[PDB]
């Protein structure tokens, strides 16, 4: 079983500076591990299938960055609409999600 | 050890108590010298 | 042939591949012989490639 | 291309519910269905894949026996059944396929399920 330690758990951050995200896998998992942003009260949209390969319609301010275990997402310029839970999730096995992070405003 | 033998041999019918003191020491000093150095070989080598 | 065109092609092969070594532990040494297969022509526009069970699963 | 899941359920404790989940816009026998639940305010969980050409379902080891994931491929859907559940998995539950390189690209919309009395 793999598990995705997701770090930090909630951050509180303010509109225009860049912000960064980790996820560390427990076992290996080559380049498989997705991201994706869930607002509340609506259904996960993918955001990065893959590491560092954005999905259609997501702009440019997303950058991902992959490793054996070690997984980033570094979001630039913030806007206003981007206050959302950020999954990691591996396929390199059976799929299994880290625990998010509720992204804030502050 | 030739070396050591060479050196015996050279100080034999001169000096022998240096050379029986020299053999009597390289009778220990080899074989433990030996022993440390294949620990340590054989530690540093497997534990990577 | 499958009825709604999913076709299926399995070959038998016997390949010789190159397993770049670094000897400095020899003869302790651990190594990762590697296998790349790709597309020849196609680029990735046209020809995408994908494991078909889990990756953990296909190989 | 676009997933339409049911509607909220309210069923008792110690029966067993069906949800579907119907797949407009392409064929299910191309790619997988997964299926997602979530508690509120926590994270994703896996609850089985299931591979619609042959039938092939894996679940995982906690739901396995619990729930099971059968399909449909005349009307293009799939169902996943509750056997047998308690009063904790009142939770939200998710139907995706998987996308490109093994990611999840289109998600459903949930059917929240309530167990009470």
């Amino acid at each position: 079983n793999i598990v995705m330690t997701q770090s930090p758990k909630s951050m509180s951050m303010s509109v225009g500076e860049r912000v960064t995200l980790s996820c560390k896998a427990s076992e290996y998992v080559g380049t498989y591990v997705s991201w994706y942003q869930q607002k509340p009260e609506q259904s996960p949209k993918l955001l990065i299938y893959g590491a560092s390969n954005r999905y259609t319609g997501v702009p440019d301010r997303f950058t991902g960055s992959g490793s054996a275990t070690d997984f980033t997402l570094t979001i630039g310029s913030v806007q206003a609409e981007d206050l959302a839970d950020y999954h990691c999730g591996q396929s390199y096995s059976y799929p299994t999600f880290g625990a998010g992070t509720k992204l804030e405003l502050k | 050890a030739l070396i050591e033998f060479a050196t015996v041999n050279y100080f034999t019918k001169s000096q022998p108590a240096r050379a029986a003191k020299i053999d009597r020491l390289s009778r220990i000093a080899f074989p433990l010298l030996f022993g440390i150095f294949n620990l340590v070989y054989w530690a540093t080598y497997l534990n990577r | 042939i499958t009825e709604d065109g999913t076709l299926l092609y399995t070959m038998r092969l016997t390949v010789r591949a190159e397993c770049p070594m670094h000897l400095e532990d020899f003869p302790m040494d651990a190594h990762a012989c590697p296998l790349k297969f790709g597309s020849y022509a196609y680029t990735r526009a046209e020809v995408v490639y994908e494991w078909t069970r889990e990756p953990a699963r296909s190989v | 291309v676009q997933l339409q899941q049911s509607g909220a359920e309210l069923v008792k404790p110690g029966a067993s519910v069906k949800l579907s989940c119907t797949a407009s816009g392409f064929n299910i026998k191309d790619t997988y269905m997964y299926w997602v639940k979530q508690r509120p305010e926590q994270g994703l969980e896996w609850i089985g894949r299931i591979d619609p050409a042959n039938g092939d379902t894996k679940y995982d080891p906690k739901f396995q026996g619990k729930a099971t994931i059968t399909t449909d491929t005349f009307s293009n859907t799939a169902y996943l059944q509750l056997s047998s559940l308690t009063s904790e998995d009142t939770a939200v539950y998710y139907c995706a396929r998987k996308g490109l390189r093994w990611a999840m690209d289109y998600w459903g919309q949930g059917t929240s399920v309530t167990v009470s009395t």
